[PDB]
DNA sequence: ACGTATGCTATAATGTGTGCAGTCTGACGCGG
DNA sequence: TCCGCGTCAGACTCGTAGGATTATAGCATACGTG
């Protein structure tokens, strides 16, 4: 594929396969000329080299360096390991109806409330803006409904302000121990690029106000708000799983 | 004392006076370098040595060859100031001289047949700022000093390879600059082996048997000799007394009359001098004791002419028998102990399956080339090429210098190249240690440890240059006619320009300079790491490296060092540490002569630290005398105890060499965990300049001494009276005594004004001195974006307030007052580039104008014609700020756009849009913006208004420059024209054009009027072609990659406030997030009213002990106290002299105050501009461990009439009633760090998604959403919730059918599961079936 | 041991994700081994329902 | 140590103290980064298994 | 042993003929009139003059055991047509054979988008010409300094050196550092999000309500013509294929079907706020 | 006709090597 | 069957940063499409 920059990019696979092709092309000529055997010995360790090199390349011999001094990522390289497909794009996913930033203290708010910025919870929540708009007719179009949210009309903070009540969010700490490492909340709008946590909660995460960030996620569907509501609520879960004791005490 | 530092005098409770003054902090980087392009005439030093070492090469035949002569630095294109700004490599032209000489080939050497001679370019070298800085494509970045094991030798020992044997294997290795690294090594049977390059392990003998040395040779250099003498009948034996110690006696040892041991006894010392003194020489001994003995030498009977024994064979009865009728009644054998000198060569040659030298040459042949049949001259040549020839082997001068220590050897500098001798020496002390003498070295010692700069490491890549342009060298020469092949067509100028831009880019020590502060300049160009090419690895890296070792006391600072996996490899250089001349560290020590502590300084490298016992700095000295205490608490070989006055032979000079920049800033160290002190170093470099640069009331000193040294201020090259003050740069008249007669003598220093950061961060440089004020040498004329009056300004200090507040500073949480965000005190800039690209696509190029299709008039109001912003004009997220157009194709206008192009016209021509825009969510002033034309398109009507005004700007600034030029150079010839003709106002009648006319009488100062007359004309001539280069540069097409016609780049400047969400700390690594800008009405207060700033957490302090922020904040209480009284009586208009008394009472408090300044000796003027500074608060000095203590600080606090506890009585301000008991409140020195939340908080809906994986993208840079791992998974897993998952696999991520489904039913309400299976997996069915393997979904 | 008691589960996928992902694929591409889906790792992997 | 550190962090550390303080600190800190791996490494190692 | 498919080849090449002058001649002459065995001892003797010479065309494209399997299909061709008769050696006339070879296959196999040799041979003239510029000018030279030597086109330099313009591998680490390549930044040119994909389907639903909306003899000619409704995006001439069978009144009909629709958008509310896009 | 591709040259030349070498605990798999 | 030593397998989880290569002759008919 293309660069922005005129430049182009490609894979390793497709300079290991052009030497496989290369390869076994000439061994296809040097079988036309009925070349003496020595050479066609070269030319079928050469394709075997090669082939070799395509499924696995780092394994056989020493891995064919490229451009860059670096060896040529191979096939089995995509299924190998944590860089893997398995566990890097498949078990881990970046996901949508997300964002993460400083988090701060919320020493006002009551254990199942957490404080979300407006401009974070406006892009979070994008699709059900548009739809509770076309819904009171403020919006006759989804592009009319893009424009209302870009301007940041006044009147569209109170309809975001009314889809978001009774809907909860999975606030998420790296890193992600026990299953307290995220827990639901239901968001309150603030003026400010900073979340706001609940102290007591803080004991789950380990969450220090150092500096430290959290993910926040909405839960899309109905089940999820359900899920997030019934299952991961910060007052639904109490007592660590390890031991029967409380994980939410002051400090 | 000085002017500058009249205006301010810090406080400095240091006591221990300084005998050595802090060096320039940059020493290194620029000493390094500056060897590099040092052209030495023999003593080869970067350039000329790389020429030399390859140089002269011939060719592969030997008839022509090309020898190098002398080389040169141009100076450079484009110059720092327009380098920064293009985009283009600080570079200078390297031409060197080359020689073409051919011999005569049926002639001996007819080497006068063409001595050709020209000179040649090859690669332009990015040359180093005075700031020790490499501009590199418009950054300034900087080259770590890199730390590596040092070549020589080197002994090691697993302490247990295989636990099974749990036997200590010892090992020797050769660690050559260049070359094959040499190992020997011993196995469970302590068999000697030799590995080359660690490859196959080949007996230790081989190695000798190819240096040409038989069996017995062998044996007769390790080995001692036992002599057996068999007269007439019995068996007799030589004896060294010192030979049976401590072993048992296995036979009865009788003398000529004496029996001294009986059979199965330990012979002791008593027995050895016994034997000793009786001056026994010979023993009769049994025929059973040969039995296990070893023949030395080979034995041939004299009569047949056979070996009756070969050398290195156990000797039995039979054998000796057959040896004493041989004809052979004197025996040599090998001196054998399983304790001291161990048998082990000899076992080992039962092994080593070689015969002779040419047969030893084989099997180190059919190591490293195996498969290749071997001759006489393949073997032969591998093996002299390893570690015997002058081109693959190099061991250096610290080679050989560290591998001659280690030997304890005669010459420090010696041969390249490893000789036979050493190679059996290595073996022997690798040998001595596996006996018991000699200690092993260990690699974590800094005497081990060499430093490599930048300087040496620019040298290694310019000879890979030269390697790679030797290759073409040879094979063009060879088959090449001679004649007509002229040098440069051979040379190839890209491989050495490509090998050093390599290392000047892709290089892990060459990185983008951390300047967002002038500590983070100074301590990043003052870095030293272990990793990159030749070091070390996070994967590789052990625990024993990162470790602090008592080597780097005075060397390396233990408090500097990243926290990450990085950790104990990256290091800070200590404050007054310096690199020994051969590369190893060196540390200043007062040398103690005959018990005085003398005034002389010796820097102590890293292997004589330990020879010498060395007093700490906590010892007292006598005012001229002694250590005042019989015994000094000092340390040696590593350890530490008290001595007497006669055993201390060197001591500390300062008490602030243990630590480093970074930490020699924070003060009350002495009181602060090292855990947190490295966290508060650390983050003190991150702190990001304020608006208004805020001294620091609470400081070590070290301040004023980074500020200057950074080269971020402009100090004075010569003093004098500054003849002009202006925002953009400053005018200084010099002295009669520094100025030279020679020239006018009028310093010109333009001063940078605000620009961009690599951090994206202001950059400023405001005058510090007044129109027309007497300036000394070397003071600060222009302060920078982080300092003040010269001294370092990183954050600013506010009155603080240590108390809990509603948990609004819970852990660490930090609760600031609206009136520090009224002041707009800790209210950043950020400078923000933004570029506009015209690109060539196949369809056709692209232009800048204002004409854009699909726009309102509103987005091009702040554009003009051309399509650039106005300067000055403010900018916000979607608004643009370029207008750029590109060509559209075969557009295929859909049937619904067809016709809505059709109702609302505006039928768009043939043509895309791609215009800069403010990024969404930045919003600032534009303060420049600069155009890139290629040398041809023609170009925009703005891009020739700014050529307009760079060009007239540069016609005004030159006219300034030849005017004020001028001014200064008739100032001199005026005074010269008095002395002889006096006359004043008839000689100013007509005017100064015609005053060359006039002279003197013969005399040295009619010389002077000529020097000044045409060297007037000299810079009259200089100007035009001065004027030259601007028009042209001006005028010139600045060349672009290629498919680029043009680029405008953009400077915008935000002001972002502080607010919730930003990170800011102490320097004593205390940490907080703003949770909330209390009102000014809710503030605490004192019963006085004066509000508190910032109301931080108690609690963060006694798990963290980390005291220093608390005695910083009381001292800083007690210094604002004293500020408040000179506020009062500077206020009150009193008085010089009430001043004078109280200000001389406050310098004059400490024990032994460091600095004693009298008042007396200042003026009545100089008095109150100095008050002046000091009403916001006496700035004191709390050196690094010689700080102030409790005693001084309550003394302190007592002249400021202030509580000698620090705790005031507290009001509430929500409410106005007392808090129930007092609270800690003073001035702490705070900083705003890079971490600000505007540059943090991100959101997503739905945007880009990935190329393959078809999930999102990561990072606010790219908009993508957070990532969900594994570890993020099974926690939803746990608690049972299994849609959230499933919706974060597929619909959030790759389910292409259902993200778009989904976003559907969301806008329709109907929040629904709408799942089909995510692509990530769809490709790993494909990915699996490429790899030959079938794999089908099979279903129900 | 647990790494080997990971590896010895019938599911392949849930052994290949784990780690030693050469070898899983080669012992059960030689089996022949078909995985009817009982862990977690595995419907996850697909995306479907825990 | 023979000799261990007498001052406090009130009375304040001489020069050699905290240099001795250093060692104890530095190897405390590298251990909070490497041998977090083993632990975490545990965590995968178990789930997989259970 | 040796597992090296290097040092196997190199070791049985090692031992074969090396052929003398009037040697050469015996097999090459029988060698043309085909003796079958010659052409191959030939072949096989000069295997270790193919190595020589791609010792000096290594690191620079392929490998050297590909340069050595191209470099023998040279000393082959040259065996195909060599001239015994002629008392030149043989070894001169290879050579020019086993450069030839290496040098062509190298420019094909050395650059992953294919250029013709054309377009290469060119490029190398104006490179070779930037060196001797470059060590004169001290200044590697720019597009115009090599144009103003050879007195040639500006684009033609410009284009041929977009052509040179190397590429960087998709799965390459970032900093000097595995953390993430390209492709976990790279976006999807071809589909564009939900939120544009739902633009389309929501503005093209809406379409359909308002042609519905409008008059049946008024959308029956513009969605037909556009293409929105019917198979194919006819003119206004070609909408008389349907039932139409006009010019005048398809063009006053699609018009005021637009008119209509104009005032529709004024109204919902936006026209002018629909304009700017 | 234009762009790409195929083709030959004749002093003699005849066997490569190149490049990081404090990882480490734990576990098998081929000979010996 | 057991011992030694070779290869081969892992190494916590999320955020951010920026840059660049060498060279393949030279010229004349052979092969593919508006
Ligand atoms: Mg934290």
């Amino acid at each position: 594929v293309p660069l922005d920059g005129g430049r182009f990019a490609t894979s390793d696979l497709n300079d290991l396969y052009r030497r496989v092709i290369n390869r076994n092309n000439r061994l296809k000529r040097l079988l036309d000329l009925a070349a003496p055997d020595i050479i066609v010995r070269n030319e079928k360790r050469m394709l075997q080299e090669a082939v070799d090199a395509l499924l696995d390349n780092g394994r056989r011999g020493r891995a064919i360096t490229g451009s860059n001094k670096r060896p040529l990522k191979s096939l089995a390289d995509m299924i190998k390991g944590k860089q893997g497909r398995f566990r890097q794009n498949l078990l881990g996913k970046r996901v949508d109806y997300s964002g993460r930033s400083v988090i701060t203290v919320g020493p006002y708010l009551r254990l199942h409330q957490c404080g979300l910025p407006k401009k974070m919870a406006l892009e979070l929540f994008k699709p059900f803006i548009y739809g509770k708009l076309e819904l009171r007719g403020l919006a006759t179009t989804i592009k009319a409904a893009k424009k209302m949210v870009e301007r940041e009309e006044a009147v569209v903070w109170d309809i975001l302000d009314e889809v978001i009540r009774e809907h909860p969010v999975l606030l998420n700490r790296a890193p992600t121990l026990h299953r307290l490492g995220i827990q639901a909340f239901e968001p309150v709008l603030i003026e400010g690029k900073a979340i706001q946590l609940h102290p007591l909660v803080c004991a789950a995460y380990n969450a220090d106000f150092d500096g430290d960030q959290m993910a926040v996620h909405v839960p899309l569907t109905l089940e999820a708000q359900l899920e997030a509501r019934a299952l991961m609520m910060s007052t639904n879960n109490i007592l660590s799983p390890a031991n029967g004791e409380p994980i939410i005490v002051p400090s | 004392y000085s002017y500058t530092e009249k205006k301010r005098i810090r406080k400095d409770f240091g006591k221990r006076p300084q005998v050595l003054d802090v060096p320039y902090l940059l020493s290194i980087q620029l000493d390094s370098f500056q060897k590099f392009i040092e052209q030495d005439p023999e003593g080869q030093y970067g350039l000329e040595a790389a020429f030399r070492s390859v140089f002269p090469i011939q060719s592969y035949s030997g008839n022509s060859e090309l020898q190098y002569v002398s080389y040169r630095l141009g100076e450079p294109v484009f110059d720092v100031q327009e380098c920064q700004i293009r985009g283009v490599t600080y570079s200078a032209p390297l031409r060197v001289k080359l020689r073409l000489v051919i011999y005569e080939r049926e002639a001996p050497e007819g080497t006068v047949k063409d001595i050709k001679e020209q000179e040649v370019y090859m690669g332009e070298i990015p040359l180093m700022t005075d700031n020790g800085t490499f501009v590199i494509n418009g950054t300034e970045r900087v080259i770590v000093s890199q730390l590596h094991r040092s070549p020589g030798v080197f002994f090691d020992s697993d302490k247990g390879k295989t636990h099974s044997s749990g036997k200590v294997l010892y090992n020797a290795r050769i660690i050559p600059y260049r070359g094959s690294w040499l190992d020997f090594e011993f196995d469970p049977k302590d068999n000697l082996f030799v590995r080359i390059d660690r490859r196959r392990k080949l007996p230790a003998t081989i190695i000798l048997r190819a240096l040409n040395y038989t069996t017995e040779q062998i044996l007769d250099l390790f080995f001692e000799k036992v002599i057996f003498e068999i007269r007439d009948n019995k068996l007799q034996m030589e004896l060294v007394p010192e030979r049976l110690r401590g072993e048992t006696a296995s036979f009865d040892i009788e003398a000529n009359g004496k029996v001294y041991v009986e059979k199965g006894r330990r012979i002791t010392a008593r027995h050895i001098r016994q034997l000793e003194k009786d001056d026994v020489k010979l023993i009769e001994v049994p025929v059973e004791y040969i039995a296990g003995k070893v023949v030395a030498k080979d034995y041939i009977d004299e009569s047949t002419g056979e070996l009756i024994c070969a050398a290195n064979m156990e000797l039995s009865l039979d054998l000796l028998a057959k040896l004493s009728q041989s004809g052979h009644k004197r025996i040599e054998t090998l001196f054998t102990n399983d304790l001291d000198h161990g048998p082990y060569i000899s076992e080992t040659l039962r092994v080593d399956p070689t015969n002779d030298r040419l047969s030893a040459l084989v099997e180190i042949y059919r190591m490293m080339r195996p498969g290749e049949p071997p001759t006489r001259e393949a073997a032969e040549s591998l093996f002299e090429n390893l570690f015997f020839s002058e081109d693959r082997y190099d061991l250096s001068a610290v080679g050989r210098m560290k591998f001659n220590r280690s030997l304890l050897r005669e010459e420090i500098e010696g041969s390249g190249i490893l000789s036979k001798d050493d190679i059996i020496d290595v073996m022997k002390k690798l040998i001595d240690i596996r006996n018991g003498k000699g200690e092993v070295d260990d690699i974590d010692h800094l005497g081990n440890r060499r430093i490599r700069s930048v300087g040496e490491m620019a040298e290694n890549q310019f000879r890979v240059g030269l390697v790679r342009v030797e290759r073409a060298v040879k094979e063009r020469l060879s088959l090449g006619d001679l004649d007509t092949l002229m040098p440069q067509d051979m040379i190839n100028a890209k491989p050495i320009s490509a090998a050093v831009k390599e290392f000047f880019g892709s290089s892990q020590l060459s990185q983008f300079m951390d300047q967002n502060n002038p500590l983070s300049e100074i301590t990043h160009k003052r870095r030293i790491s272990a990793l990159g090419p030749g070091g070390l690895t996070r994967e590789r890296a052990g625990f024993e490296v990162r470790d602090v070792h008592p080597t780097h006391y005075g060397r390396v600072c233990p408090i500097e060092t990243p926290e990450g996996p990085n950790i104990g490899l990256i290091n800070s250089l200590s404050v007054y540490a310096q690199t020994n001349e051969y590369g190893f560290l060196e540390t200043p020590y007062r040398k103690v002569t005959d018990g005085v502590v003398t005034d002389e300084i010796h820097y102590l490298s890293a292997i004589e630290e330990g020879n010498y016992v060395i007093a700490q700095a906590n010892s007292n000295l006598d005012e001229e005398g002694h250590f005042v205490e019989d015994l000094v608490t000092c340390r040696s070989k590593g350890e530490s105890s008290l001595f007497s006055r006669d055993q201390v032979d060197y001591m500390d000079v300062s008490t602030q060499q243990v630590v480093s920049v970074g930490a020699s800033l924070i003060p009350f160290l002495e009181h602060d965990d090292a855990n947190r002190a490295l966290m508060g170093a650390n983050m003190q470099r991150q702190a990001v300049p304020t608006l208004r640069a805020d001294k620091p009331l609470v400081g070590t000193g070290m301040e004023r001494a980074v500020a200057v040294d950074s080269g971020v201020t402009a100090v004075a090259k010569r003093g004098g009276v500054v003849q002009y003050v202006d925002a953009s740069r400053i005018v200084i008249k010099v002295n009669e005594d520094e100025m030279y007669p020679g020239e006018a003598g009028i310093d010109i220093y333009n001063l940078t004004k605000y620009t961009r950061s690599n951090q994206n961060t202001c950059i400023n440089q405001m005058p510090c001195v007044s129109l027309g004020e007497p300036v000394e040498r070397g003071d600060v004329l222009a302060d920078g974006p982080s300092t003040d009056l010269g001294e370092l300004a990183l954050g600013q200090n506010m009155r603080v307030a240590f108390m809990p507040w509603n948990g609004y500073n819970f852990e660490d949480s930090i609760l600031v007052s609206e009136r520090v965000v009224q002041e707009d005190r800790f209210t950043t800039i950020h400078i923000q580039e933004l570029a506009c690209v015209s690109r060539d696509t196949k369809l056709g190029p692209e232009e800048i104008t204002a004409d854009i299709p699909n726009v309102g008039e509103a987005a091009l109001s702040k554009l003009d014609e051309s399509g650039i912003v106005y300067i000055g004009a403010e900018v916000t997220g979607g608004d643009i700020l370029v207008g750029k157009v590109t060509p559209k194709g075969e557009t295929q206008l859909t049937p619904e756009e067809k016709l809505l192009r059709a109702i609302f016209g505006e039928k768009a021509s043939d043509v895309k849009d791609s215009s800069l825009r403010v990024p969404n969510g930045v919003s600032g002033t534009v303060i420049d913006v600069q155009v890139f034309t290629r040398d041809g398109v023609e170009k925009d009507k703005r891009a020739l208004e700014i050529e307009e005004m760079q060009l007239k700007q540069a016609k005004k600034d030159l006219s300034e420059e030849l005017q004020i030029l001028e001014a200064g150079l008739f100032s001199r010839i005026r005074a010269v024209l008095v002395a002889g003709g006096v006359e004043a106002e008839k000689l100013d009648k007509l005017p100064r054009d015609r005053w060359l006319e006039l002279g003197l009488t013969d005399e040295e100062k009619q010389n002077q009027l000529e020097q000044l007359a045409e060297q007037y004309d000299e810079l009259k001539h200089e100007f035009e072609k001065k004027l030259e280069a601007k028009r042209r540069k001006i005028t010139q097409g600045d060349d672009l990659a290629p498919g680029v016609l043009k680029i405008v780049k953009v400077y915008l400047a935000v002001k972002r406030r502080i607010q919730p969400g930003d990170k800011m700390a102490g320097r004593h690594g205390n940490k907080g997030v703003i949770s909330k800008i209390n009102p000014i009405e809710d503030m605490p207060y004192d019963e006085n009213g004066t509000p508190v700033d910032i109301v931080l957490n108690p609690l963060g302090v006694p798990s963290r002990m980390n005291i220093g922020q608390i005695l910083e904040t009381h001292l800083g209480m007690a210094a604002k106290g004293i500020g408040d009284k000179i506020n009062a009586m500077l206020k009150q208009q009193q008085e010089v002299a009430k001043l004078r008394e109280f200000i001389q009472r406050a310098y004059d408090l400490g024990a032994d105050v460091r600095q004693k300044v009298d008042l007396s000796t200042f003026s009545d003027e100089e008095v109150m501009r100095l008050a002046e500074n000091l009403r916001k608060g006496m700035p004191i000095a709390t050196p690094v461990f010689d700080g102030a203590k409790e005693a001084e600080i309550k003394e302190l606090l007592k002249l400021g009439d202030l509580p000698t506890s620090g705790q005031i009585r507290l009001y509430d301000g929500r409410t106005g009633e007392q808090f129930e008991r007092p609270v800690t409140v003073g001035y702490m020195y705070m900083l705003k760090l890079n971490h600000l939340v505007d540059d943090k908080m991100h959101a997503r809906s739905t945007g880009s998604y990935s190329l393959v994986t078809q999930q999102p993208l990561g990072g606010k840079a790219q908009f993508g959403g957070q990532r969900f791992g594994e570890m993020e998974v099974w926690a939803l897993e746990a608690y049972g919730a299994a849609y959230t998952l499933q919706e974060m696999l597929t619909v959030k991520s790759d389910d292409v059918n259902g993200r778009t489904k989904m976003y559907k039913n969301i806008v329709d309400g109907n929040h629904q599961m709408e799942p089909g299976m995510p692509e990530s997996f769809n490709v790993l069915l494909k990915e699996i079936r490429s790899l030959g393997i079938n794999i089908e979904l099979e279903d129900e | 041991g647990i790494t080997k008691a990971s590896l010895a589960t019938e599911s392949f996928i849930s052994a290949a994700s784990f780690q030693e992902t050469t070898r899983v694929l080669t012992e059960a591409a030689v089996a022949g081994k078909r995985d009817e889906l009982r862990g977690l790792k595995e419907n996850v992997i697909v995306g479907r329902l825990i | 140590i023979e000799t261990p550190i007498t001052a406090n962090f009130r009375e304040g550390l001489n020069v050699l103290q905290y240099f001795i303080s250093t060692h104890g600190a530095r190897k405390g800190l590298a251990d909070t980064a490497l041998k977090t791996a083993n632990s975490g490494y545990l965590t995968r190692r178990l789930v997989d298994v259970a | 042993r040796v597992l090296d498919a290097t040092q196997l080849y190199l070791g049985e090449i090692g031992y074969s003929p090396l052929l003398t002058a009037e040697e050469e001649v015996y097999f090459a002459r029988r060698a043309l009139r085909g003796d079958v065995a010659s052409r191959r001892r030939m072949i096989e003797s000069n295997l270790r003059l193919v190595v020589k010479i791609a010792r000096r065309y290594g690191n620079r494209g392929l490998a050297l055991l590909d340069l050595i399997e191209e470099g023998n299909l040279g000393l082959i061709r040259a065996v195909e047509k060599f001239d015994p008769e002629r008392g030149f050696r043989f070894s001169t006339y290879a050579t020019w054979w086993i450069r030839q070879t290496i040098e062509r296959a190298i420019m094909n196999q050395t650059r992953t988008i294919r250029l013709p040799i054309h377009i290469v041979k060119e490029l190398n003239v104006y490179l070779r010409t930037a060196r001797e510029l470059s060590h004169k000018l001290d200044h590697e030279p720019s597009a115009e300094e090599i144009a103003e030597q050879l007195d040639k086109p500006v684009d033609d330099v410009s284009r041929m050196l977009r052509l040179n313009e190397r590429i960087t591998s998709v799965d390459t680490p970032l900093g000097g550092d595995s953390e993430k390549a390209l492709l976990d930044i790279l976006a999807d040119e071809k589909e564009n999000g939900p939120e544009d994909t739902t633009q389309d389907d929501d503005m093209k639903q809406s379409i359909v309500k308002w042609l519905f909306e409008l008059n049946a003899k008024q959308r029956e000619v513009l969605a037909r013509r556009f293409g929105l409704l019917g198979y194919e995006a006819a003119t206004l001439e070609d909408v008389g294929r349907e039932i139409g069978l006009t010019r005048e009144r398809v063009r006053q009909i699609q018009v005021e079907g637009l008119r209509r629709l104009r005032e529709i958008l004024q109204t919902q509310g936006l026209n002018i706020e629909a304009l700017f896009l």
